[PDB]
């Protein structure tokens, strides 16, 4: 009972962005949407972009987005391990454990915790600030199309659940610690660690949403899902790496990317 | 192999 509050207050502090923000957002005026390329251009212009998105200079609208884009992993992954960090016995793991499960993690939890900004219309995007057209997204020369569709996709699904932000906690936190990933000093430990996160998560079901009596099975499946995803992630973006002259990875996101797949 | 992670738990 303790480790459930305990994540719900780790991932409260940790995360600028909640389901209840995005959801109450979607108050003087509403997030300035980008449906169009002089639309994007004219975000792009603005004083909140300039100051948060490091000054990107590409002078491909496409390629920008993909820069953008990294913005937001960067800023999620450092947050992850801090989230990770706050649950319980994950600080005792050893260092290839904590890596390990973070490289195959940060992925994983950034696309079930991308879902609550994103909308069958938008994402949002510089912290609730602007709204993304998914058309928009879908619009951009391939291979940059490919990215969003399916992550929305997943995230169309996963919305229907529907999950408040102690859900996802759980949720998260249980992605984050697998006993599966390669290369794992000790299995017992993370496995112990998964059955205490995932345990937690069928308590709290119950007495959450009644309603629901199915939604663990359900939700368990997600991260099987979760899983082919960071890998139709990788591929891709290994792509745009060797495909494309002007595309850049953060020093960070390769380091995750590398070994992945 | 992965820097940026070892620094970002042990800060
Ligand atoms: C830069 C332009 C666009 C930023 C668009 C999307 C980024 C959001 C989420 C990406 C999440 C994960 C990335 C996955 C990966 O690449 O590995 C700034 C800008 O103009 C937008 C600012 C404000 C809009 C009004």
């Amino acid at each position: 009972k303790s480790l459930a509050k305990r994540i719900y207050e780790a991932y409260l502090k940790n995360f600028n962005m909640n389901k209840v923000k995005a959801r109450v957002i979607l108050s003087n005026n509403p997030p300035f949407v980008i449906h169009d390329m002089e639309t994007l251009c004219m975000a792009e212009k603005t004083l909140v972009a300039k100051l948060v998105a490091n000054g990107i200079q590409n002078k491909e609208a496409e390629v920008r987005i993909f820069h953008c884009c990294q913005c937001t992993s960067v800023e999620t992954v450092t947050e992850l391990t801090e989230f990770a960090k706050a649950i319980p016995g994950f600080a005792n793991l050893d260092l290839n454990d904590q890596v390990t499960l973070l490289k195959y993690g940060v992925y994983e939890a950034i696309f079930a915790m991308l879902s609550s900004v994103m909308n069958k219309d938008g994402m949002l995007v510089a912290y609730g600030n602007g709204f993304i057209t998914r058309e928009f997204l879908k619009s951009l020369r391939k291979p940059f199309c490919d990215i969003m569709e399916p992550k929305f996709d997943f995230a169309m699904k996963f919305n229907a659940l529907e999950l408040d932000d102690s859900d996802i906690s759980l949720f998260v936190a249980a992605i984050i610690c697998c006993g599966d990933r390669p290369g794992l000093l000790n299995v017992g430990h993370i496995e112990k660690m998964q059955e205490g996160i995932v345990h937690v998560l069928r308590l709290h079901l119950q007495s959450n949403h009644p309603d629901d009596i199915f939604l663990l099975p359900k939700l368990l499946q997600k991260m099987a899902d979760l899983r082919q995803l960071v890998t139709e992630h990788a591929q891709l973006v290994q792509i745009i790496k060797k495909t494309e002259s002007d595309a850049a990875l953060h020093p960070l996101l390769q380091e995750i990317y590398r070994d992945m797949y | 192999r992965h820097k940026i992670l070892h620094r970002l738990l042990q800060e």
